[PDB]
C-alpha cells in the first residue's frame, strides 16, 4: 500500500502542468520521505528534479518503497480532470499495476475516480549533487517568464551577465538585439548574491518550458558557475520544491 | 555559437 | 406573412450556436403556437428537437403557415453580426424566398438588416412517442459539460449508471479508466433525481460534446432514461420552450 | 543625435499595432515640429499617413532630421517587449546606423534596451491633397470597427451610402445580403455633414486592417467624395492622427 | 458495442 | 470586380 492525501491539490495540477510539455515518462520514487522525480528529456540538454516531502501532506502512508513508471502526458490528462479545490488522493497497492487517483469536491456530492496504467520504464540516472554557484539570483518568477518570453521574440538565445551591478539578460538575432537590466532593490525583491562575475548564454526554448513552473511559487532563483549547468528553482510552500538544469552554449 | 548536453556536468 | 420579434435576441444566437455545429440545414415550422424545429444530424444516431412558443416572443404574426428550408451555418453566419442585447426580428413575406433578420441595437443608431435565401430542403420526419423515464437527472448544465469534456480524455464512450441517490459516468481507454459519482443534493444548482428503475446505458462522448454546446442557454440540464430508449437531454429556453437532444444508446 | 521620450508608451504600441500588419517598411521622417509616417501596402490599394507632433512628447529633442529605414515587424516585435506602463524613449546619433528603444519600467528597477538595424528604403511616397468631401461621418470607432467586421460575414466589399438621413454600410454573397442603418444622434455620437450624396464601394479587407487602430482613439471620422480616396480618420489625442486613405472599387 | 440509429426507436413519421 | 489603385489619385511625391 502507498497512499497520500493534499486538500489543496492544485499543487499537483500545477506540478505535471509544469513537466508534461518536457518529458513524456519519467518514474517515480515513492519513500517514506515523500516523492522524488528526476529525467531528461529527449535531447538530454535538461534534467529536472522534482521533490515533495512528507509532512506537507495531510494525509501520507508509505508501506515500503516503490518506483512508478508513469506516462506524464497521461497523467496530466487525468489530473485535468481534477477541480481547483478538490481534495486529491494517490493510492497504489501490492500490484503497483496502476496508480489510483481521487478528486473528492469539497461540497462533498462529487467524487471523481481514476486508475492509470503503470509502464515499465529503464532508469538512465544522474546525479545531480548541489554545486556552489558564482552568482546567484532571486527574483519574482513573473519578471523571469516575461523576459524569457520577451527575448524570444529577439532570438534563440539569451546571455545572462551578472555582476553585483544587477542582473543583464541579452540576445541578437535579425532584427538586431536587446538587453535587459534589473538591479538590486530596498517577496517582488530582486536579490543578489554574488562572489563572481559570470556571463554564460543558454537556449530560450528550454526556458520557456521551465517558466510553466511559475504559478507554482512567487519567487525563483537562478543558479549559476561558469562550467555548470544553471539551476532555474521553484518553491513550492511548505511541501518540497521543482528544480530545472540547462547545459550552456558554447 | 555551440552547445553541449547535460551528461558532461554530473555524476 | 410571417413576423416574430424577440427583445432580448441573445436567445436566438445562442440557439444557433448550439445547433450549427450537429446540423447543416433543417426545417423550421411556423405556426401561431411559435416554432418547432426537428431533425436528426447527418449520422442518424442523434436528434434535436427545438421548440419556441408564441407568447415568448414580444410580437408574433403568423398569418399562414409556414416551413422554411434553412442553411443553420448561413443563418448562423448572420447571427454573429447580432448583439446579445439586439432586439432580433425574423420575418418572411408573401412567397416565403427569403428570411429576414432585423436586428435592432439599444444603442438605436442601429438597425441591421440581413436576408438569407431558404432552400428547398427534403422531411424525413420521425416521431417521438411522449414516455416517462426510468431514471430522471436534473444537474448544472455545467459540470455536466465537464463530465463529458474531462471522460473524453479518458475514452469514446460513457457508461451512465443511475441508482437511487446517485449517478455514475464511466469511461475507460488505454490511458486507464475513471468514474464520476454525483449525488443528491440539500433551484438551479441542486442535482435531483427522479427514479423508478435504475439503469446503467452506455454512450458516444462526441456526440454528447455537440449537445454541451448548447450550455450557455441553460443554468440546468436534464437528463432522461430508460434502457432500450434513446436517452433525452434537455435544455429549457426558459419561458418560451426547449432545446431536446436525443441519442441512440451503444451494443 | 535625436531624442523623443513618452512617459505614456502604450501609445507607440497601439500605432506598431495599427501598422504592422498593413505594411512592411516604412520611412520615419525625424522633424524638430515631430514625427511623419507615409505608406502604401504592397497592392498600392492603400495609404496610411502617422503624425506625432512634437509638443504631444515630455522629452522631444533633433538637431538633424532624419529619415529611417525600418522593418516594421520588427519594431513590432519590439515593442511587445514594453509594459503597458512603460516610460518608453527613441533614440538615434549622428550616424543613423541602427535605432534605439529604450523602455523603463514604473517599477523602475528594471530598463530594457532594444536596437534595431535601420534597413536601406527606396520610399515610395504619395503627396496628399487637401480635397473637400461630399459626405463625413464622425462615429464611435468600436461601432465601426464592429460594421466592417460584421460585413466580413457576408462579403468581400462594402457599398457606403450617404444621405441626409444617415449612412447606410451594405455587403452581399452566397448567403445573402446585409445591411446596416445609422442615423445622427440627439462622444459617443453618431454626425453626418452631408452636402451632396455619395455611394462608394470599398475591399473590406482593407478596412478590416484599418479598424486595427480603434484602441487609440474612441472616434473615428469618415470623409468620402465621388472618385476619390476613402479617408479613414483616427485622432492620437493631443498628440496627431492616423490617417488610412483606400481607392474605391470598379 | 455497436452503434445503434434512432430508426431503431422512432416511426418515420411523413 | 476592380481594384483602383492611389496612383489615379494621388500624386508621386518622392
Amino acid at each position: 500500500m502507498f497512499e497520500a492525501r493534499l486538500v489543496q491539490g492544485s499543487i499537483l495540477k500545477k506540478v505535471l502542468e509544469a513537466l508534461k510539455d518536457l518529458i513524456n515518462e519519467a518514474c517515480w520514487d515513492i519513500s517514506s520521505s515523500g516523492v522524488n522525480l528526476q529525467s531528461m528529456d529527449s535531447s538530454h540538454v535538461s534534467l529536472v528534479q522534482l521533490t515533495l516531502r512528507s509532512e506537507g501532506f495531510d494525509t501520507y502512508r508509505c508501506d515500503r518503497n516503490l518506483a512508478m513508471g508513469v506516462n506524464l502526458t497521461s497523467m496530466s490528462k487525468i489530473l485535468k480532470c481534477a477541480g481547483n479545490e478538490d481534495i486529491i488522493t494517490l493510492r497504489a497497492e501490492d500490484n503497483a499495476d496502476t496508480l489510483a487517483l481521487v478528486f473528492e469536491a469539497p461540497n462533498q456530492e462529487k467524487v471523481s475516480d481514476y486508475e492509470m496504467k503503470l509502464m515499465d520504464l529503464d532508469v538512465e540516472q544522474l546525479g545531480i549533487p548541489e554545486q556552489e554557484y558564482s552568482c546567484v539570483v532571486k527574483m519574482p518568477s513573473g519578471e523571469f517568464a516575461r523576459i524569457c518570453r520577451d527575448l524570444s521574440h529577439i532570438g534563440d538565445a539569451v546571455v545572462i551577465s551578472c555582476a553585483k551591478d544587477g542582473v543583464k539578460f541579452s540576445a541578437s538575432g535579425e532584427l538586431g538585439n536587446g538587453n535587459i537590466k534589473l538591479s538590486q532593490t530596498s517577496e517582488e525583491a530582486v536579490t543578489i548574491e554574488m562572489n563572481e562575475p559570470v556571463q554564460l548564454t543558454f537556449a530560450l526554448r528550454y526556458l520557456n518550458f521551465f517558466t510553466k513552473a511559475t504559478p507554482l511559487s512567487s519567487t525563483v532563483t537562478l543558479s549559476m558557475s561558469a562550467d555548470v549547468p544553471l539551476v532555474v528553482e521553484y518553491k513550492i510552500a511548505d511541501m518540497g520544491h521543482l528544480k530545472y538544469y540547462l547545459a550552456p552554449k558554447i | 555559437s555551440h552547445q553541449n548536453v547535460l551528461s558532461n556536468y554530473f555524476p
